[PDB]
RNA sequence: CUUUAAUGUUUGAUGUUCUAACGUUGACCCGUAAUCCGGGUUGCGGACAGUGUCUGGUGGGUAGUUUGACUGGGGCGGUCUCCUCCUAAAGAGUAACGGAGGAGCACGAAGGUUGGCUAAUCCUGGUCGGACAUCAGGAGGUUAGUGCAAUGGCAUAAGCCAGCUUGACUGCGAGCGUGACGGCGCGAGCAGGUGCGAAAGCAGGUCAUAGUGAUCCGGUGGUUCUGAAUGGAAGGGCCAUC
RNA sequence: AAUUCCUUGUCGGGUAAGUUCCGACCUGCACGAAUGGCGUAAUGAUGGCCAGGCUGUCUCCACCCGAGACUCAGUGAAAUUGAACUCGCUGUGAAGAUGCAGUGUACCCGCGGCAAGACGGAAAGACCCCGUGAACCUUUACUAUAGCUUGACACUGAACA
RNA sequence: GUUUAUUAAAAACACAGCACUGUGCAAACACGAAAGUGGACGUAUACGGUGUGACGCCUGCCCGGUGCCGGAAGGUUAAU
RNA sequence: UGUAACGGGGCUAAACCAUGCACCGAAGCUGCGGCAGCGACGCUUAUGCGUUGUUGGGUAGGGGAGCGUUCUGUAAGCCUG
RNA sequence: AGGACCGAACCGACUAAUGUUGAAAAAUUAGCGGAUGACUUGUGGCUGGGGGUGAAAGGCCAAUCAAACCGGGAGAUAGCU
RNA sequence: UUUUGUAUAAUGGGUCAGCGACUUAUAUUCUGUAGCAAGGUUAACCGAAUAGGGGAGCCGAAGGGAAACCGAGUCUUAACU
RNA sequence: CCAUAGGUUAAUGAGGCGAACCGGGGGAACUGAAACAUCUAAGUACCCCGAGGAAAAGAAAUCAACCGAGAUUCCCCCAG
């Protein structure tokens, strides 16, 4: 169980979060995807956060 | 002497108006991220008491 | 005193098969064939979910029938 | 609610919610109580000498349930649509 | 400011001595006709010791309890959840310490879409080069492949290449399947917004079936929903999540 | 070997013959030096072995003396007990029959004796298992704790460096 | 010599002796919420605990583990 | 332990095979009589009265209807030297 | 002189037989050990129950002891019979 | 009685007579029955008193939603075919 | 030294018993949780102290909610 999990929070300024894994060893990389924010109902920019 | 409440079923189930149960669903707690949001979805409603598992209810709650 | 073993398992039984069969009216969105692969196919007004499982998208009756040059099963929504 | 020591029912399911300490001073009023009181003006004092809603309640609905054949002054209290349309049908004066 | 002198007090640490607290199971006197006690003189010690509260350690010295089930008797051994096949008697289901195998993940592409492609093995010939690299033709026709076990599927490929991309969307969901229940599953279609494609259309993760854990408690972000005189706030609730 | 599984180890002695004994060997399953090692005179209601004497221990029992048992008179229990008109055999059958079936045998009732059976009597099996029973005990099981110990503050002050 | 009164008298316990160790006296220790008492009207040739068990010859190697003793430079560490 | 591997006696069929007609044989079926339950149907319910079918083994257990006892009222009544 | 010897009282209890609804809820008969000592015995006293005491057997503490007896919590609980 | 199952050689009872085990209280639900009926009903208490008073209250006639709140609708959702 | 401690007389009072109720100081466990340790049982049982015919409490540094109430004690509701 090395994949470990994220979250992808908008940059539309909401604190709107999708939730996610990810194998930081073979993608040291930030992840940044296009997804649907419901409270803006916009395709924004989602980017890679700490799960906390 | 008065019957008492069991209070966990208090704080878990409300009744309707033809006397069934409402209650909210399970696994919608943690572990969260592996579950598909179908399921979730499915989940966040109130549903209704089987008529099984509703005999063990009205014991537990006899002041509705 | 004495032994072990190492064949103690098996798995549920997923209740698979054929849910309604031929001639058999059914609504639509209703359960035909619980399956793993398409040992059916999807026919007429039939769809085919994510794990194979054979839907109605309409109304009416059953229809089994063989066809195409590899003699495979389709099932389809007869209309009524 | 003992199933054996299989996990209850109530401890399967997760509690919810909270109780409003509001709702327990909130009413609901019909309209066939309208006519119990005297004077034909409603308010809250009327209708606790009415003993339609309680002492220790501060506020109070009046609901489409029932009918009143009566003008009566309705005063502070709120009013659903249709209860509104019945009283100001029958003659009454719906007010704050 | 870097690098610091005077004076003084606020004061701690460490010794140094003292006596007045305190101790004396040292001597003497008196109550007293008394090895208790108390008082008095004195000597020694002396703010130590010793007691109270708090606190860390040790603590079977003592106490309360726990120490699983299945089981061709019990123990020992093995097992306990999930997946696949057989047993299973041509619907479903079906037991044994019955026969055989696996799982407790992985992937930001190994997903989506458009476009295209089609294997294994062997034969012959051919530089290093050889049973076996790469190359060309032929047989063959999936005997291959499928991220991993098995089974069922797969050529319209679900298999293999490349381009563009994030539908690995949010709210819902007719209707069914499966379970004692909790619950689990399939799902067309609707609204919003999106990607690919000329378009019809497809896309709500992966060929499918394993890859998991109730509730409570608690944490994080958001939301005035609530807010114990009032205004806030704390806390709680709801949504997401750990 | 109070220790040795294999083991009645092997050899010797003793005996007609000795799984025991004694003495040796050492291949010590798995002795060993103050949870002492090896010896040791005396002692021991101590354990094992041998011999002499003795003898009914026995070969193999016989007779006798007394106390009961037996009979009469007097007093007078007990455990136990579903009810009994309470045989054998073979078979059957909750799988070992007085009671069933078939068959055989047997006039009614006592007394003295024996004890094969009545799965005889006695004691809700002590073995075994179970119980989310108990008790006691142990410990590097869990949680506590007396007790011991550390330091802080108080009772507790004055000076000097 | 003692012992399981009532199935075990023994090879078991005890024993004189030996050794280790603690204890400086208001002793250690023990009974006691405490006062006190025993130790002991005794003072290390004494007292307590532990093991061994006359006598004779002896008592070998290991301090890694667990304990105990001693150390106090450093690390960590409570209340405050 | 005693024949003891037809239930026994006994059987040369009183065994076996085939065919056939008889008969025995159950608390089954039928007959006669009687009770009760549930349904029809009609009455005209005293809410039950004919006819009519049919039913009636029963543990755990569910349902329905009753007997009797003691005491209180009816009862300063009634029975009883 | 002696935790010396033999051996009665006295103390004990090694063996066998009897008895085992006994004469006896541990004894009798025949033998047995110690018998001036760590002896034994009379009277009175003290130690109290998770406590005493114990030449240590988990022994004894009023015919009862891996925690006495009596009363109470108490109608403990009993998924067992 | 317990049992898959007992003539069982499984338990229990020597016999008789007497006693001897599903109760009581308060809450709650269902059925029946009775009273009133969109209403029904009082408790404490007063009262000389099983009356009457007493409506404090309780249940019911409206629900949905976590809640504010809306209301024969409401919640969900930006909004629901 | 005064003094004080102490001593002695005298006067008044107390002491002990007793059913329940009462206030207070201490304070269990079985049990239930289907085990058990937080919890429960339960401030119960029990022990002790003191009092009265009753005791205790008691005349707001209280509630309320921007309206107001007006000591304590007891009962029915609120409300499982
Ligand atoms: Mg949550
Ligand atoms: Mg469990
Ligand atoms: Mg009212
Ligand atoms: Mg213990
Ligand atoms: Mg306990
Ligand atoms: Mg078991
Ligand atoms: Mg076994
Ligand atoms: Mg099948
Ligand atoms: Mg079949
Ligand atoms: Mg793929
Ligand atoms: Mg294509
Ligand atoms: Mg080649
Ligand atoms: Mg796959
Ligand atoms: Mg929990
Ligand atoms: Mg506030
Ligand atoms: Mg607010
Ligand atoms: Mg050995
Ligand atoms: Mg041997
Ligand atoms: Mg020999
Ligand atoms: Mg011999
Ligand atoms: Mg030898
Ligand atoms: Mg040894
Ligand atoms: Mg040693
Ligand atoms: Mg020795
Ligand atoms: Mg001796
Ligand atoms: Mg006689
Ligand atoms: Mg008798
Ligand atoms: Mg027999
Ligand atoms: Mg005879
Ligand atoms: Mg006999
Ligand atoms: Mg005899
Ligand atoms: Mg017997
Ligand atoms: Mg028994
Ligand atoms: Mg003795
Ligand atoms: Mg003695
Ligand atoms: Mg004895
Ligand atoms: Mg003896
Ligand atoms: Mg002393
Ligand atoms: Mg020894
Ligand atoms: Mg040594
Ligand atoms: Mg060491
Ligand atoms: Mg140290
Ligand atoms: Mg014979
Ligand atoms: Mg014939
Ligand atoms: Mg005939
Ligand atoms: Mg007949
Ligand atoms: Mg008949
Ligand atoms: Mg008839
Ligand atoms: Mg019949
Ligand atoms: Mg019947
Ligand atoms: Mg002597
Ligand atoms: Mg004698
Ligand atoms: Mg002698
Ligand atoms: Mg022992
Ligand atoms: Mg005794
Ligand atoms: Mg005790
Ligand atoms: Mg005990
Ligand atoms: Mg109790
Ligand atoms: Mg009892
Ligand atoms: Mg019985
Ligand atoms: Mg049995
Ligand atoms: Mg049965
Ligand atoms: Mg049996
Ligand atoms: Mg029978
Ligand atoms: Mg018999
Ligand atoms: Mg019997
Ligand atoms: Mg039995
Ligand atoms: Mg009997
Ligand atoms: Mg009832
Ligand atoms: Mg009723
Ligand atoms: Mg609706
Ligand atoms: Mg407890
Ligand atoms: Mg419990
Ligand atoms: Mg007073
Ligand atoms: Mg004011």
């Amino acid at each position: 169980g090395i994949r470990e999990k994220i979250k992808l929070v908008s940059s539309a300024g909401t604190g709107h979060f999708y939730t996610t894994t990810k194998n930081k060893r073979t993608k040291p990389e930030k992840l940044e995807l296009k997804k649907f924010d419901p409270v803006v109902r916009q395709h924004v920019i989602y980017k890679e956060a700490k799960i906390k | 002497p008065k019957i008492k409440t069991v209070r966990g079923a208090a704080k878990r189930f409300k009744k309707t108006g033809k006397g069934g149960f409402k209650h909210k669903h399970a696994n919608l707690r943690h572990i969260l991220t592996k579950k598909a949001t179908k399921r979730k979805r499915h989940l966040r409603p109130k549903a209704m008491v089987s008529k099984g598992d509703l005999g063990l209810v009205i014991a537990c709650l006899p002041y509705a | 005193a004495g032994g072990s073993t190492r064949n103690g398992r098996d798995s549920e039984a997923k209740r698979l098969g054929v849910k309604r069969f031929g001639g058999e009216s059914v609504l639509a969105g209703s359960i035909i064939v619980r399956q793993r692969g398409t040992k059916f196919h999807a026919g007429a007004n039939v769809g085919c979910g994510r794990d194979h499982t054979l839907f109605a998208k309409a109304d009416g009756k059953v229809k089994f029938e063989v066809k195409g040059p590899k003699n495979r099963k389709f099932i389809s929504i007869e209309a009524e | 609610g003992f199933e054996g020591g299989q996990m209850p029912l109530y401890r399967r399911l997760p509690k919810f919610g909270f109780t409003s300490r509001k709702a327990a001073i909130t009413a609901e009023i019909r309209l066939s109580d309208l006519a119990k009181v005297e004077g034909g003006v409603v308010d809250l004092n009327t209708l606790k000498a009415a003993n339609i809603i309680g002492i220790q309640i501060e506020f109070a609905k009046v609901i489409l349930a029932g009918e009143v054949t009566t003008p009566v002054t309705v005063r502070g209290l709120r009013v659903t649509k249709g209860a509104r349309a019945a009283i100001e049908a029958a003659g009454g004066k719906i007010e704050e």
